[PDB]
């Protein structure tokens, strides 16, 4: 059943992998509202659907910023996987489109705002609140990873939270198909795997790094390396030593010197049980994989919702306006997307 | 503390990824 639901979503990604929509909407029918969020290339604006008076989440990405810093690759890479994948906690793409000056990508809008916000408005979250999102990341990676997608990003920053208190992951722009190995250090300081520091050649055990990373910072407050200066975190993370706070369960602990593993023979989510290891655990007895896959579970965070259009959950950004050269750039680069 | 050190880093709000 989990290997025929594998099977179908593969075939389903394969035939969109190898044939993208392309060209979907244009910009003139779009209302932009407000930054949602920014990055090197551009921004993410709440924007409204004129004709259906819907609201949407719409990437602007400048194309000569991302050929100025040579990542024309990750951004192909972004909308090819966004457009083809189709799982109930990743962020659907709705439409997207390119003018002279532009990359546009039009996402669900997700109201509930970043995970990051509440965390660190919060400080941390109860073990059983943070196996409820780590749940999701589980079974998220699960079907990356059976796509032969690496994510490559996962933080708090990346995962939104929508209005029954889900998570939608986002950021797609490190995110690569790829059987086999890849060598490109990329990602955030404090997430990365030893291997990635050390330029071994890596797979798709990051992402179950990275996943540690994640539980440890959802339920301490604070990721379990960190230093005021990226040079300093890589070297605590190639020492591995990791500190736990007292509170932290035996459960959790053992749960997390299994993915915050050096060793690639012993960390979880690699091995020949694979996942399994990992939904096995004892820190996971109380999860109900199936329930959590159905959004029958009940949240344990409602983000306030003040109607459509309203964005009192995300941080405000300076503004400003797009402007469509009447020159095309850089035609033959992005001509795919 | 760990926490205490933590809120008094540069590192506390949004995270850049890296290229
Ligand atoms: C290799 O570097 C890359 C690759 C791909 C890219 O798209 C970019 C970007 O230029 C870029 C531009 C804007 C953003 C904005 C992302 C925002 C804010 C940062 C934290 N992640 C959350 C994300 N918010 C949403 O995507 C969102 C989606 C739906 N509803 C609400 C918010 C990210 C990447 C990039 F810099």
């Amino acid at each position: 059943s989990v290997k025929e639901f594998l099977a179908k979503a593969k075939e389903d990604f394969l035939k969109k992998w190898e044939n993208p929509a392309q060209n979907t909407a244009h910009l003139d029918q779009f209302e932009r509202i407000k930054t949602l969020g920014t990055g090197s290339f551009g921004r993410v604006m709440l924007v409204k659907h004129m004709e259906t008076g819907n609201h949407y989440a719409m990437k602007i990405l400048d194309k000569q910023k991302v050929v100025k810093l040579k990542q024309i690759e990750h951004t192909l890479n972004e909308k090819r996987i966004l457009q083809a994948v189709n799982f109930p906690f990743l962020v659907k793409l709705e439409f997207s489109f390119k003018d002279n000056s532009n990359l546009y990508m039009v996402m669900e809008y997700v109201p509930g705002g970043e995970m990051f916000s509440h965390l660190r408005r919060i400080g941390r979250f109860s073990e059983p609140h943070a196996r409820f999102y780590a749940a999701q990341i589980v079974l998220t990676f699960e079907y990356l990873h059976s796509l032969d997608l690496i994510y490559r990003d996962l933080k708090p920053e990346n995962l939104l939270i929508d209005q029954q208190g889900y998570i939608q992951v986002t950021d797609f722009g490190f995110a690569k198909r790829v059987k086999g190995r890849t060598w490109t250090l990329c990602g955030t300081p404090e997430y990365l795997a030893p291997e990635i520091i050390l330029s071994k050649g890596y797979n798709k055990a990051v992402d179950w790094w990275a996943l540690g990373v994640l539980i440890y910072e959802m339920a301490a407050g604070y990721p379990p390396f960190f230093a005021d200066q990226p040079i300093q975190i890589y070297e605590k993370i190639v020492s591995g030593k990791v500190r736990f706070p007292s509170h932290f369960s035996s459960d959790l602990k053992d749960l997390l010197r299994n993915l915050l593993q050096v060793d690639l023979t012993k960390r979880f989510g690699n091995l020949k049980n694979g996942v399994n290891d990992i939904k096995n655990h004892k820190w996971f007895a109380t999860t109900d994989w199936i329930a959590i896959y159905q959004r029958k579970v009940e949240a344990p965070f409602i983000p306030k919702f003040k109607g459509p259009g309203d964005t009192s959950n995300f941080d405000d950004y300076e503004e400003e306006e797009i402007r469509v050269s009447i020159n095309e750039k850089c035609g033959k680069e992005f001509s795919e997307f | 503390t760990t926490y205490a050190d933590f809120i008094a880093s540069g590192r506390t709000g949004r995270r850049n990824a890296i290229h």
